[PDB]
């Protein structure tokens, strides 16, 4: 559940990604991948190479995702309603593999925003990836 | 753990450019900032209800070092973690009554720490390892409830 | 995230809990103190043998604080404020002992509701109580 | 694991009463309901997109009867859980990569399906007793990564 403050910490941080995000959302996704290659499984159809333009792609997707719930962090599960029907309802993912990818982010956001990366910022952020995370593995429509 | 010998180099050059003083310390904060709950078995410690508090004080930084030391050892004694740590586990796990769940909770803010200080360095292939350490003090840590 | 489906199921079950409450809210303290030992760290000052008024006064509670949740299914965090500031801010309970008396709280209504507790009223049972824990042990004041 | 006498006794003959034809298959099924990702794992058993659907599933139920089997096992080599799982845990673990946290939350169920078919025979000690032995088991589970 956000505080006031947790929905300010976000907003904030992520105004602070530039355009960059996507280069973020790519990284992450690469060190999940490869600190957790039990992950590979749920992409069996994919271009993994170091610097595959598939992963360029799906990262850009991802952020722009975690856009759009910054977008409406008030009401995430209507908000994200689609892709928990193609994550919850379709892909069936287990819920492992989504703290591993928010890890994953934090990881990668610590490494290119020291300065930003706060431990206030930290848990926030935390508490809106465990948030988002909840809605895509829980069927609810 | 298991480590390739490329991945061993890797955790071992690293872990020599560590800030001994300050990561311990940065990573227990980050640890009671962000698992809030983890502030109970650290009352004694004094305030801890605010971001700054948490990494304001002095027996934070000085218990974070405690562990950064205990890593450390560990990360010599990779072939035999459940020996190095079975002592300790005792404490943890039949004395402190903390639940095995967070000593994974505290790798893991341990290796965003490395990530915010080392930067282009640690690399997804680099931390590809560590997640491989991490997960086994845990594991180490863990078997006395066996 | 609760589906619609999910509220109805919960609120069926709860009016077949109906005034048998508080002793289904002590069993469970109950299974929780003998089934994880360390829990009981979390009361130093309660007595614990079987009979234990104590343990019924705290049951009894426990229920109702349940109850209270189940009028306000679409708003928890506001309906249960109060129970955070105790179990998150002050007593800063590990989330993992709520999975615990949850699960202990299903062995119960299992076990003297068996027609009532179907596969499906479980799921539901068992998101809500998840949602329960969410609450209590996040921090949003 | 380590039960007393007095829950040896209770643990066992408890057991006995089970409908071992009927507790494996609606277990995995509770299991399959309550936790849909659990599902991905059982695609080739059909429609599992619901609870009736789960529930008839005669896939389920005969693979339960294996689950079932699979813990009885578990009672009669207590105290060598490592030797008699191995097996099943290299293959839950490598060609399965089933997260761990999945072992728990089986036997959890396993429990209240107990608790469900015998009302208060199964009383407060005799879920302890269990609680000890379902753990025990998904820690054996749990033991081909460590
Ligand atoms: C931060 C949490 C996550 C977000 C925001 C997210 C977001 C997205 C987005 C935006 C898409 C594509 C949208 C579309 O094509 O309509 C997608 C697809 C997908 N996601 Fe995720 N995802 C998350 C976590 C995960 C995790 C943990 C996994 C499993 C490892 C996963 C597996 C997949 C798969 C297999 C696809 C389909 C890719 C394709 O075939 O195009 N996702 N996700
Ligand atoms: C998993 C990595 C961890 C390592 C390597 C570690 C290591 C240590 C060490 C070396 C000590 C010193 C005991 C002594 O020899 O006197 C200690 C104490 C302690 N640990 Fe940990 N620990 C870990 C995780 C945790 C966690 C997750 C918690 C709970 C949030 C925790 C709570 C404590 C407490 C409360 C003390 C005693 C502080 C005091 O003196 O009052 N530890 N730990
Ligand atoms: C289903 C989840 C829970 C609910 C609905 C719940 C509800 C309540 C209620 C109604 C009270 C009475 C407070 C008052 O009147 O001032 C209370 C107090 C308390 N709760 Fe919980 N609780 C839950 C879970 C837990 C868990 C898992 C623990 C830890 C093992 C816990 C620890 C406590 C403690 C130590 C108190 C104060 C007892 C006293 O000294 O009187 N609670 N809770
Ligand atoms: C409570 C611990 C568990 C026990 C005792 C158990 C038992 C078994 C047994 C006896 C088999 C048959 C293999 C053989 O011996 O020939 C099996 C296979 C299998 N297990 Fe488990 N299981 C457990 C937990 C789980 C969980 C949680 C999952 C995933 C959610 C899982 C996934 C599977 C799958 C997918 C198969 C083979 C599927 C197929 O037949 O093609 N198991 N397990």
């Amino acid at each position: 559940v956000l505080s006031p403050a947790d929905k300010t910490n976000i907003k904030t941080a992520w105004e602070k990604i530039g355009s960059h995000g996507g280069e973020y959302g790519a990284e992450a996704v690469e060190r999940m991948f490869l600190g957790f290659p039990t992950t590979k499984t749920y992409f069996p159809h994919f271009d993994f190479t170091h610097g595959s333009e598939q992963i360029k792609a799906h990262g850009k997707k991802v952020s722009e995702a975690l856009t759009k719930a910054v977008g409406h962090l008030d009401d995430l599960p209507g908000a994200l309603s689609a892709l928990s029907d193609l994550h919850a309802h379709k892909l069936r993912v287990d819920p492992v593999n989504f703290k591993l990818l928010s890890h994953c982010l934090l990881v990668t956001l610590a490494n290119h925003h020291p300065s930003e990366f706060t431990p206030a910022v930290h848990a926030s952020l935390d508490k809106f990836l465990a948030n988002v995370s909840t809605v895509l593995t829980s069927k609810y429509r | 753990v298991h480590l390739s010998g490329e991945e061993k180099s890797a955790v071992t050059a690293l872990w020599g450019k560590v800030n001994v003083e300050e990561v311990g310390g940065e990573t227990l904060g980050r640890l009671l900032v962000v698992y809030p709950w983890t502030q109970r078995f650290f009352e004694s410690f004094g305030d801890l209800s605010t971001a700054s508090a948490v990494m304001g004080n002095p027996k934070v930084k000085a218990h974070g070092k405690k562990v950064l030391a205990a890593f450390s050892e560990g990360l010599s004694h990779l072939d035999n973690l459940k020996g190095t740590f079975a002592k300790l586990s005792e404490l943890h796990c039949d004395k402190l009554h903390v639940d095995p769940e967070n000593f994974r909770l505290l790798g893991n803010v341990l290796v965003i720490v490395l990530s915010h200080h080392f930067g282009k360095e640690f690399t997804p292939q680099v931390q590809a390892a560590y997640q491989k350490v991490v997960a086994g003090v845990a594991n180490a840590l863990a078997h006395k409830y066996h």
